[PDB]
């Protein structure tokens, strides 16, 4: 069986790899957000206690975190607004729905690594960006 | 609870500071449209004496003072429970007075109105608006 958990030579995991493979382009988009999510749900089914998304690579990266750093968004507005569904898959969701009365719904963002965390944010990571590092902006 | 009298007993049994008798928690908790003791705590409360306190009966709190169980139903889209309890009384015309029921106040709420009626209008539940108004009973 494959290691979910293993790490290339530069200590990417697979999922920091969708990270990397991403080109901000809506077929690609489309596809990896699709593939991030299966990887990541089937993260649970076997090693139901690991977290990838907190896996770091040689560079202290979380595949969050390096999707804000090389301007990946269309993977970090996945990682972001993620709600999945499924019920031994829900943990892993990041976009909760706390309450629903009629048309209206009160969603909840996580927060993990975004705000002034102890690694990496992904506001300082956006914030705090090179110049190049594409939609900086966006 | 036949052995002492059931009225004050579920008067007792109102979950505190909600207000919340048996009936209004079983449509909070259902499941395909369904909990199956709903038909039942309806079973002890028209054998027993006392039926309308059951139903009549709503949240105590200031923040959803006068919702009636009555307007669980019609947000949960079951138009068999709105049938079901205005068969035994559930009076169309009760005031979710609640603060979440409220004019917009800049905090979270869905105001439709307060009564029954114009929950089911805004709700896109045009077959209990006409159920309503001419039903049988009430």
């Amino acid at each position: 069986t494959a290691d979910i958990s293993a790490r290339d030579s530069v200590g990417n995991t697979v999922l920091h790899a969708l990270v990397e493979v991403a080109d901000n382009t809506a077929d690609n988009t489309k596809f990896v957000t699709s593939m991030y999510n299966e990887i990541l749900m089937l993260g649970a089914k076997l090693h139901p206690t690991l977290k990838l998304e907190e896996l770091t690579n040689k560079k202290g990266m979380t595949p969050l975190a390096l999707a804000a750093g090389t301007g990946k968004i269309g993977v970090l507005a996945y990682i972001l607004q993620r709600e999945i569904q499924e019920p031994e898959c829900r943990h892993l969701s990041r976009k909760f729905t706390e309450w629903a009365y009629g048309p209206v719904h009160s969603s909840l963002y996580d927060l993990s690594c975004i705000d002034t965390c102890e690694k990496n944010s992904v506001l300082e990571v956006i914030a705090y960006s090179s110049s190049e590092t594409p939609n900086r902006h966006d | 609870l036949q052995k002492s009298k059931k009225h004050l007993t579920d008067n007792e049994f109102k979950d505190p500071e909600t207000g919340k008798t048996c009936l209004l928690k079983a449509m909070l908790n259902l499941h395909d449209g369904q909990n199956t003791t709903i038909p039942l705590l309806l079973e002890i409360a028209r054998q027993t004496d006392s039926l309308k306190e059951l139903v009549n009966a709503s949240y105590t709190d200031s923040y959803y003072k006068g919702q009636t169980a009555l307007h669980i139903a019609i947000e949960r889209r079951n138009m068999a429970l709105v049938t079901l309890l205005v068969e035994n009384g559930a009076d169309v015309q009760a005031a979710a007075h609640g603060d979440f029921f409220k004019k917009t106040k800049g905090r979270p709420g869905f105001y439709f109105g307060e009564l029954p009626l114009s929950l089911a209008a805004c709700t896109n539940q045009l077959g209990i608006v006409k159920f309503l108004l001419q039903n049988s009973w009430q």
